[PDB]
């Protein structure tokens, strides 16, 4: 058994983290007070769920997690929330005033003052681990803390834990739910600084989640609560292999091995199906073929883009529920003859498949109906570069006029960092183009 | 708890500031005694931003009242909510400033300023985490304009890393007290360009026009004008006073609204302009963008929006709000600068203002605001070219060169707006 | 009130479309960089498809299908037909073609020589720059002094010749594919004819062999003797077929043309369809056909950014507005649906 | 289309199907960057206080 430590940074990271651990407890039969009657070994153990949960002598199952935010209001909700007994005060870190949607404020000004505190709290979790394998880091691109402090934290983690893998779950900015005009600045700055310190990053575009909630859950105006419970289901599908008995993606290093052939190109596209409204009284359960077919539809992707006009480097299928290998292969065979699936020449055209018999767990009173089977596809496709192109274009529009730049320089950041960050993104787009397109 | 410290200076400053506290005390369920008698807990969740808690669960405005003469502040203390202010926070002299920026800034104000800063320091020390300051004042008089900007400079010296915000009332010949108002306003704008992060430009010309043309008030009084201002102030501070995601604090608002340091002068708007018929969301949205609902007497169509913040209050479809806000942008995209993507942000608060089912408040950083400054500059030059009325200022030790510098800087500001209007 | 942007100033077709939109009073033209558009008249090269469909509150439409270039590039068209099982290696309406890369640089240089040894007049062309030879020796020596890729297909030695004049021709058909992937064939096509007699013994001359309007008004006189600007329309051509061959244009030719159009576009549909996509697209295509002595129709190429005949500009562009644009953005048939 | 590495347990199964074969900054350096930014903030604030002193 090898432990994983989750780190939740800023409002988005914390609120998503709260939704994930809520779901984790429901999936593992852990009560809000920490007790888990299924676990017969009291005070310890090396089961698969122990990768995410430690144990006390009283029988409390405690999340291997740290929550960090530069203002206290969001984390204070965790301290008094339903699962307040789950976490102990040392795990929840709050500052006084936030980064004001300013990367430089989060990275340099406030980051410098709190980075040592956060690392020592992480050390305390790491000291409990017999064989720590790495970290899962949750944060937004657009927030000052999410962008700025995360990139600093990721740098220091590479220093203090050189052999440890680091995975990201990153919230990509969408103006429909965005809170800052400068989020493109923050996104490019944090991607530039974090790029060499992250082994595998799962980007989630708020635009995609927003539209899935409207389209499939019939929610007229999705809130963060609606968005986070859906994101939580996808995150759960991705991390399920670490928390349950299995033979695929059983360790963090395997994510890189299976999904990331080239280091810089470490942003897999996630696609999830099915998403069905709980308010829908009459519903017909979808088959293996149908939910697998839905994995190649842009409307179900965590980032809107067109994989038909890109190339695949790797593809992983993660099933939950009533699924057998026979039906998966029959589904894939049909899809290959009816859809455009181009792999790069230096990679085998194939799928790694994982099946967990336990169907998806849904929060009671949530928006998601319980289904007999679901699937999350993780595919490393060059089509996700469309998201970088969009972001870089918005960056270019503002930076050409140096709009808002003085806020960053005022926090001690050099104007050159804008250029260096943008040049790095230009190279990243070029890398995708070289791998993906022809002539 | 991120506290704001409120300061009101001079006649205009204290009269509009008093009305502001009356309005938001009512919104937060605070009676004119400090006692809370509301029904919703949304009223108290962010009450500490503007109020301190005293003995017996009393709420006291974090407000400092300043003037160089006792008259207006005597009237405030005799007012309806007059007893709610902290007695020690009344700081006043006896001499007056005679509508003279120099008296407020250099002589009479200089004698009083340290005692104001003592009170400012006392309030700041009580704060768990001070955001910054908001000042209400006029630019056309002596105390609010001269001593008000003196105060801003001194505060910035002691609290250089805090946000400075002002509600600044711009003078107009239509509603004028003295001929030297353009002098006092030009000297003040110079100060504001350098030492504030956010300034709401409240034009008395616009206020008068709204009362007369739209509200059909035959003979508008300052009281009628202040009704519009207190309503505007309530609306633009809604995001600060209630739970929300967008512009929830002074610094996040500034980062969203101010792309260039000197261009931080906002045109505020409000709808509906105040019978029993509630306004639909399309009506709120259309009216809040209408020039007739603007408080700066500038035509938005004569310029472009760099950034816009819109706040909707009341029970309404958040979906319909989004659609209408997108509708405005998509059908008038020429008036929004292209080089700042998604530059219009919208917030919705469930608590509506008193007497209204639904309300909308508009905050725009528009290049059309240059019309306001050009108006002042012309009135300034008309007198200054003949050195008219200058002896009032040179008598207080000021030199003509200081007037030339203020004029040049405001003309520079106008030029900078024009640059980004064409960009 | 709908809005649109223009990013291809050199398009005669969509310049006229731009006119009609403005003439309705319900369309406004924005700056080319303004992201808040409903309709994009895109550029021919490197159209930013990735930036489309991400503007909240806006239904966005573009006048190009992403991926359609596979039909509209000569090297790509050959590869598409031979690779796609829907079109198969044994395609009857497409001339035997081979993709040949220059040696100075998936190549079929060897395969071409095999069939050649087995009339052997072939034609060399790329995406003026055409060599028509009956000897494969000088065909291959032509592509190594250019640089880019080329294709070698059988030069149809027995074309249908119009009389009087004994002259070669080609048929241009305009095809509009809307956002629902309905295939619309414009009822009016054009005959780009040669004004010189066809000589099967003079391939040195590149005039009576190339029916290009570029090489009929230039480097070629007479011109406009038989028909105005070497362009014959379907009314006259159909009358000619009835008088000379006792058949109709619909029966002898158009039936095959419609079949070929359908086959090509249905083949790439799953690759380019915007049915469940966050932005919608349509596109106008120019299909070029060749007819032999036995009234068999051959596909020559497909043009992704075609111009139109001067006479037919008004009707077609209006048809584009009604079918492709107004269908998505309604205001306050000249096409044959395939 | 062949299936390889089929592993089975009580909680589920995993396998691989192939359709076609193929054809850091030092700790000291971090602190230097942070201290450099701090000194720039200090210089900017020093210039402000100088300006206000004038
Ligand atoms: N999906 C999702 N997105 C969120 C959530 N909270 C914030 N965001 C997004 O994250 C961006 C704002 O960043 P935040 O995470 O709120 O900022 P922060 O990291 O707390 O940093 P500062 O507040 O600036 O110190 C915007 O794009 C929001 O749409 C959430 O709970 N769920
Ligand atoms: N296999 C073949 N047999 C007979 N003639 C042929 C041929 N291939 C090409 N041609 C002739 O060559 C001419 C030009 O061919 P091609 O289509 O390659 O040029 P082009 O692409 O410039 C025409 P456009 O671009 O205007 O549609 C055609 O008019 C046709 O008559
Ligand atoms: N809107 C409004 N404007 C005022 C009020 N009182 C004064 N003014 C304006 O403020 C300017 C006079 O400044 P005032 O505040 O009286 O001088 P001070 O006491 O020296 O600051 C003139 O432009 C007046 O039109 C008021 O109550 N409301
Ligand atoms: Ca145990
Ligand atoms: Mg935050
Ligand atoms: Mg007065
Ligand atoms: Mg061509």
């Amino acid at each position: 058994m090898r432990e994983c430590i989750s780190i939740h940074v800023g409002q988005a990271g914390v609120q998503i983290g709260n939704a994930c651990w809520e779901l984790y407890c429901l999936e593992h039969g852990i009560q809000p007070d920490g007790q888990m009657p299924s676990d017969k070994t009291i005070g310890g153990g090396d089961d698969s769920f122990n990768t995410f949960f430690s144990e006390t002598g009283a029988g409390k199952h405690v999340p291997r997690a740290v929550f960090v935010d530069l203002e206290p209001t969001v984390i204070d909700e965790v301290r008094t929330g339903t699962y307040r007994q789950l976490f102990h005060p040392e795990q929840l870190i709050t500052g006084k005033e936030d980064a004001a949607n300013n990367y430089a404020r989060g990275h340099y000004t406030i980051g410098k003052e709190i980075i040592d505190l956060v690392l020592d709290r992480i050390r305390k979790l790491a000291d409990q681990c017999t064989g720590l394998q790495g970290f899962l880091v949750f944060h937004s691109f657009g927030g000052g803390t999410g962008s700025g402090f995360t990139s600093l934290l990721m740098e220091r983690l590479s220093v203090d834990y050189g052999k440890k893998s680091k995975l990201e779950f990153s919230i990509y900015p969408a103006p429909q739910v965005s809170t800052a005009v400068v989020e493109p600045y923050n996104s490019i700055l944090t991607t530039h600084t974090t790029l060499e310190h992250s082994d595998c990053a799962f980007m989630v575009d708020n635009e995609a989640i927003y539209d899935i909630c409207r389209r499939n859950l019939d929610i007229e105006r999705p809130t963060y609560t609606n968005l986070n419970r859906l994101i939580s289901q996808i995150v759960s599908s991705i991390t399920a292999s670490l928390r349950f008995d299995g033979a695929l993606n059983v360790d963090l290093t395997e994510f890189q091995t299976n999904l990331v052939p080239y280091p810089r190109i470490h942003f897999p596209l996630a696609t999830y199906a099915p998403v069905i409204s709980a308010e829908k009284a009459y519903h017909e359960q979808l088959s293996v073929a149908e939910i697998t077919n839905a994995c190649f539809e842009p409307a179900n992707q965590m980032v809107k883009c067109d994989p038909r006009h890109g190339k695949y480097m790797a593809c992983c299928l993660l099933y939950r529920g009533d699924v057998v290998p026979k039906d998966v292969n029959a589904a894939i065979a049909t899809i290959k003859t009816k859809r455009s699936i181009q792999f790069v020449d230096w990679c085998p055209t194939g799928f790694k498949v994982g099946i967990n018999y336990q169907p998806p767990t849904v929060v009671p009173g949530g928006d998601l109906a319980k289904v007999q089977r679901a699937v999350c596809m993780l595919s490393n496709t060059t089509a996700i570069a469309e998201a970088w192109a969009r972001l870089d274009h918005k960056f270019d529009l503002m930076y050409a006029k140096r709009a808002f730049v003085h806020w960053y320089v005022g926090e001690g950041m050099e104007e050159g960092e804008f250029s260096e960050a943008r040049e790095d993104m230009a190279a990243l787009e070029k890398d995708y183009e070289e791998v993906g397109v022809d002539s | 708890m991120r506290e704001i410290v409120h300061i009101q200076a001079g006649q205009c400053g204290n009269q509009i500031g008093a009305k502001f506290w009356e309005v938001i005390s009512d919104e937060h369920g605070i009676d004119p005694t400090g006692s809370y008698h509301g029904d919703s807990d949304l009223q108290l969740e962010r009450i500490n931003v503007y109020y301190n808690e005293a003995t017996g669960n009393k709420y006291v405005p974090r407000a400092i009242l300043v003037d160089l003469e006792p008259g207006t502040m005597d009237s405030v203390r005799s007012g309806p909510f007059g007893q709610i202010f902290r007695p020690d926070n009344f700081v006043f002299g006896q001499s007056g400033a005679g509508n003279n920026w120099a008296k407020g800034h250099y002589t009479e104000g200089a004698e009083l300023v340290d005692s104001v800063l003592d009170v400012v320091r006392k309030e700041s020390e009580s704060c768990d985490c001070l955001q910054g300051f908001q000042l209400t004042h006029s630019l056309g008089g002596g105390t609010g304009s001269g001593m008000g900007t003196l105060l801003i400079s001194k505060i910035r010296e002691e609290y250089p890393d805090r946000i400075m915000n002002t509600f600044s009332v711009m003078p107009s010949p239509k509603v004028s007290d003295t001929v030297v108002e353009p002098y006092n306003a030009t000297l003040s704008v110079h100060q504001l360009v350098e030492n504030t992060d956010e300034t709401y430009c409240i034009d008395n010309e616009a206020l008068y026009d709204i009362c007369f043309r739209t509200l059909k008030l035959t003979t508008p009084t300052y009281g009628d004008l202040n009704h519009l201002v207190s309503a505007t102030m309530s609306g633009v501070t809604t995001c600060l006073r209630f739970p929300g995601q967008l512009n929830a604090d002074l610094r996040k608002l500034a980062v969203n609204m101010v792309p260039f340091p000197r261009l931080h002068f906002f045109m505020p708007g409000f709808a509906p302009l105040t019978q029993y018929r509630a306004l639909t969301v399309p009506e709120l949205t259309q009216q809040m963008f209408d020039s007739k609902n603007m408080m700066a007497a500038c035509d938005p169509r004569h310029g472009r929006y760099l950034t816009v913040a819109a706040i909707f209050r009341g029970r309404m479809s958040m979906k319909e709000v989004d659609e209408q806000m997108l509708n405005v942008q998509n059908k008038n995209s020429s008036y929004f600068v292209e080089w700042i993507p998604n530059n219009v942000k919208t917030a919705v608060c469930d608590i509506p203002p008193r007497g209204l089912k639904m309300s909308a408040t508009f905050i725009g950083n528009s290049t059309a605001i240059q019309e306001l400054f050009k108006r002042i500059s012309e009135q300034f030059t008309a007198m200054f070219r003949r050195k008219a009325f200058l002896h009032w200022y040179t008598g207080e030790g000021m030199d003509e060169m200081e007037f030339t510098e203020a004029e040049s800087n405001m003309n520079d500001l106008v030029s900078e707006y024009q640059q980004y209007q064409d960009a | 009130m709908y809005t649109f942007v223009v990013r291809d100033e050199n398009s005669s077709v969509y310049a006229e479309v731009s006119r009609l939109l403005l003439a309705t009073g319900q369309w406004k033209r924005l700056r080319k960089d303004n992201p808040r558009f409903n309709l994009m008249l895109g550029e021919r090269n490197r159209l930013p498809f990735g930036r489309l469909g991400h503007e909240p509150g806006l239904v966005q439409l573009v006048n190009y299908y992403r991926g359609a270039d596979k039909l509209c590039r000569k090297a790509s068209l050959v590869k598409l037909i031979k690779t796609s099982p829907e079109l198969s290696e044994s395609c009857t309406w497409f001339p035997e073609s081979y993709v040949i890369y220059p040696t100075n640089l998936t190549d079929e240089r060897e395969v071409f020589l095999a069939a050649y040894n087995r009339g052997n007049v072939w034609i060399a062309k790329s995406s003026e720059g055409i060599l028509i030879s009956s000897e494969a020796s000088e065909l291959l020596d032509f592509i190594d002094e250019q640089g880019q890729v080329h294709v070698i297909q059988k030069y149809l030695e027995k074309p249908l010749l119009l009389e009087p004049g004994h002259r070669k021709f080609d048929i241009r058909s305009w095809v509009l594919v809307d956002h629902l992937y309905n295939i619309y064939l414009y009822r009016e096509g054009v005959l780009r004819t040669s004004s010189e007699p066809y000589n099967s013994a003079n391939f040195q001359d590149k005039t009576c062999h190339l029916t290009n309007h570029c090489i009929q008004k230039e480097y070629s006189k007479n011109y406009g003797r038989y028909e105005e600007g070497n362009e014959m329309f379907f009314e006259e051509f159909n009358q000619y077929l009835m008088d000379a061959l006792n058949t109709t244009l619909e029966n002898s030719i158009l039936l095959q043309i419609k079949h070929i159009i359908r086959s090509c576009l249905m083949c790439i549909e799953p690759a380019i369809s915007t049915k469940h996509l966050h932005y919608q697209s349509f596109q106008l295509f120019g299909f070029d056909f060749m007819v032999d002595e036995e009234l068999k129709v051959w596909l020559i190429e497909v043009n992704g950014a075609p111009a139109c005949a001067q006479k037919l500009y008004a009707e077609l562009c209006q048809g584009i507005v009604d079918v492709a644009i107004s269908s998505v953005f309604p205001l306050a048939s000249i096409f044959i649906k395939l | 289309m062949e299936v390889i590495e089929l592993n089975k347990c009580t909680s589920g199964q995993s396998f691989e199907v192939i359709l076609k074969p193929p054809s850091d900054p030092s700790l000291e350096e971090i602190q230097k960057k942070l201290e450099a930014a701090e000194e720039r903030r200090k210089y900017q604030e020093a210039e402000l206080l100088k300006h206000l002193a004038e």
